[PDB]
């Protein structure tokens, strides 16, 4: 996301040899809870729901907004999945709770860290 | 890391500081910035590249404070200078890189070092790229056009009036950048 | 709740002969359910696919505010997440961290019978019950 | 994606959201197999088999041929069936009815149809063993609407035959909403 | 509380012989809790129930604020509601004493649900 | 439902709310048996006893005869005792004492009633002062109802004599 | 914090022998990802020199929002944000490690400075 | 504890009071405050010294309405009289603290304590001797000789005193 802000120090040892587009912050209502996340954070995993064109399908012209009628608390992890790259299984919730809402937002089962897929096999 | 200084001591506005600010938190948390993680940061940069020799030279490039490590404000100067500042000042800039021991002077040992750092850091090899032109025959076309008299030594006024010369060099360095 | 939107598709195989039960409409709206101050929104629809359950009955309507224009429960807005996700897919879960006696306390309230819960959680209803 | 189905279709964008979200719980995969199909059915009626239906609704498809059945051939077939002219509709019911596509629908595969329906509701479920077999139901659908009497019936002999019917036509135009 | 409305069913057996409700709103570090006065009027003399909240009221947000935790917070106003408190399985024990204290609510006011895995970590 | 109880009961629908939530929280169920109406009165009185008198209460109900007392009946109960016409209080009254339901109240089961509810209550059943025996209380009762004194007290009876009384009218009524 | 208001009855018994006035209190209000948190100013500034306690919030605070806003999970925040209330860092006895040691490192409070209570838990699944 | 009893009978606004109240609540949740919290709440007060002794006479200075530990009204008493009183209330509430046995005078024997407990709570910087320091204040404090000091003597002594006036007066916002 703000690696692009990087480069230039690689473009500058290039010389001798050899706008922008402003970002919003995005507004999640799911089932209520309303989630808050910066677009590219989103963009960051293009061709999973929320990543991708499909959120379109869930946009509200009134309320402004992105609705979701899932579970607002699973939904914190595939958000904090866009967010630090890991994907954490929260070890209360149920097994089939989660993976039906992970098929959902087009997450695959595991893309989970080491830290949680060793969790994810022993109760699944 | 004051935000108010750097909006003054710098050519960014309060706004963009924070953007680069929470660009820089999330490429390290740690808040400091060694070898390592300057090596990793480039790791993207490039997909099956290897960024590892560069990220040594970039780093030495900074340490202008020289307190072991490279702090958030170096990082905005750095950027404020290459982003926004004058063509002496943007084009002094990649002199340093460019000159890796610190003495004012870039000689032909060590342009390959750079030219080799950074086709390594893409694909001189890397299967795709199968690059051809050498990483000797750039350095030769660099001094035979940089180095205004042949002693084999460029030094920074022949390096900056060298450039001016270029009209190309030029209009590169000032297209106005936008960090936002 | 969107199953209606797929039998046209056995409708369409019908023309041509043809008991049955293969057969405007009405709206729908977002509800605002407030528990305890956090304020949950559904499809009203979502609701009506349990009827003779507290929300998804007419009971609900003894928990309608006229002013504030919402549903307020002064329950735990907590369990209350599985009951409205059980009103979303069919599974009613337990959350294995919840008091079995928190939780029953609840359901009993909502008009959901103990276990309608899925495979997955009457495993762990049973073992710490 | 949104705005192309909406030109594309003779859906707005507020009904397209919602057959989405509609489709996208039916299967959050986005892409219907048979076996999603049939499963989707099992909804449909209680104690009846919609299994073999399933198939036959689904090689109705796969008009992309690209093995599976995507979004945007689900909602141009609803924007068909609900929406479109009558001869659309006609015209994809007896796609439906020609199982093996070849603009020819026989006693045989009419058979299968009636049959596969039969069981998807449940002949004797609690109604009675049969109330008519789908023998002698395949027989009047023939003989009141294949013309000539070659056993064989075509699209325009399906097509001008519906026409005549009074009621197979208002069936077919009351005004369904999406919403 | 409405308890008091069944009590003309007994007065009405003597027969021969012999003011209002709103949600308050409590702010805790962010989360607005609501709920019914009377709620917390169950128990007075703990700090909701009693008179003290009053030193934790803000005149202008019109709303009792709390720089508690707002999840343990759930817990104490649950234990207004249902008679029962309960001890979520998950949080630390001196997480929630701690909250306990504060509020004023006893140790083990708790139901015998959960005074067996109070126990069992403590 | 929330707006036929506004109409056919003497209730706003404020009212029949705070009502309804009342009846939900004591119990959750929706449907009170004798066992919830029972402990339901455990509270009403700190220690004593109104076992007995639940009994009485409840099948002064089960108008509906569907085994359980639903909300509609215990609100249409408290729209007539807190409401309704004297008469209607009366006639729940009469009902509630008339225990085996045939318009016909004994000393026989007078004495369960007064029992039941100095149970309920805490009294004794033999004080140190003796005017306060539930027998010499049936009595007072009889002797001041039952109008002829063929020792039965019928609806008219008790209706036309309690109307005779002056503050057991404004007893009823305020 | 609200220790100086105990020092004058230390200031007295001296008496025989023996921002100056410019800071009021606010709260501010820390959005994070959606989750309006609030706290006291006075309950951050306890730990300087930590992102919040520190000045190194100023960059995410929000001219137009008018709040500071973290792109970061909500529920380890609140432990985050409670260690700046009681004095103990505590460790949720269901969140995973890494998914809030993560955490803790961004906010710039150190690993262990965990109470006995809870580093205990730490030690047993780190 | 009600707050708007202590905004009448105090010097502070509810404002105030409330701010008082949050400190309060939070350097003992307890609501009630003993001696030990009493002390370990001065253990910050100073790095590394040691208000143990000192925690004990401000304790008894206290426990004015004699029920074991002191609540938060005698806390914001003794701070309205601190930060608002008049001269002779903060004067006596002084005189209080030194007058360690409650009889209204203060002798060397117990003036040395207070001057050795507040020592102690600072550094156990310092040149000025501890007995050396209640010799000032008696040749300085006890008009007629007599090694006894009252509470008259301490009041008027002290107006007297064109500083110890100002350490008085100046300075109050909670
Ligand atoms: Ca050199
Ligand atoms: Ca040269
Ligand atoms: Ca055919
Ligand atoms: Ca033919
Ligand atoms: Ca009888
Ligand atoms: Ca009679
Ligand atoms: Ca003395
Ligand atoms: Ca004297
Ligand atoms: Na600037
Ligand atoms: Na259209
Ligand atoms: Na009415
Ligand atoms: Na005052
Ligand atoms: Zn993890
Ligand atoms: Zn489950
Ligand atoms: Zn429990
Ligand atoms: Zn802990």
């Amino acid at each position: 996301a703000g690696v692009a802000a990087w480069l230039p120090f690689a473009r500058a040892a290039a010389i001798g040899w050899m706008n922008k587009r402003q970002d919003e912050l995005i507004v999640l209502n799911v089932s209520g809870r309303r989630f808050q996340t910066w677009r590219t954070t989103l963009e960051r995993y293009p061709d999973t729901l929320l990543g991708s064109t499909e959120k379109e399908f869930f946009f509200n012209e009134d309320t402004k907004e992105y609705f979701f009628d899932r579970d607002p608390e699973v939904f914190r992890c595939v958000l904090n999945f866009y967010r630090t790259g890991k994907l954490h299984y929260p070890r209360y919730e149920c097994i089939s709770a989660y993976d039906d809402e992970l098929a959902f937002y087009g997450i695959l089962p595991e893309i989970i860290g080491d830290c949680c897929y060793e969790e994810y096999k022993d109760r699944k | 890391e004051g935000l108010e200084q750097l909006e003054a001591q710098t050519n960014f506005t309060k706004r963009e500081l924070q953007v680069l600010y929470r660009g820089f938190k999330n490429e390290c948390p740690s808040g400091v910035v060694n070898e390592d993680t300057f090596k990793q940061i480039y790791a993207q940069f490039f997909p099956h590249g290897d960024a590892s020799t560069y990220a040594h030279y970039l780093f030495n490039a900074f340490d202008t404070t020289q307190t072991g490590s490279v702090k958030f404000e170096d990082f905005v100067t750095a950027l404020s200078i290459l982003l926004r500042g004058t063509v002496h000042e943007k084009l002094r800039w990649t002199f340093n890189l460019y000159d890796i021991n610190k003495d004012g002077y870039i000689n032909k040992e060590e342009m390959m070092d750079i030219v080799k750092a950074i086709y390594d850091m893409m694909g001189a090899y890397t299967y795709p790229v199968l690059a051809e032109d050498t990483p000797r025959q750039h350095v030769d076309v660099f001094f035979q056009k940089m180095d205004k008299n042949k002693d084999g030594i460029v030094t920074l006024d022949e390096f900056l009036e060298s450039c001016q010369e270029d009209d190309n060099i030029m209009r590169s360095l000032q297209l106005f950048q936008n960090v936002m």
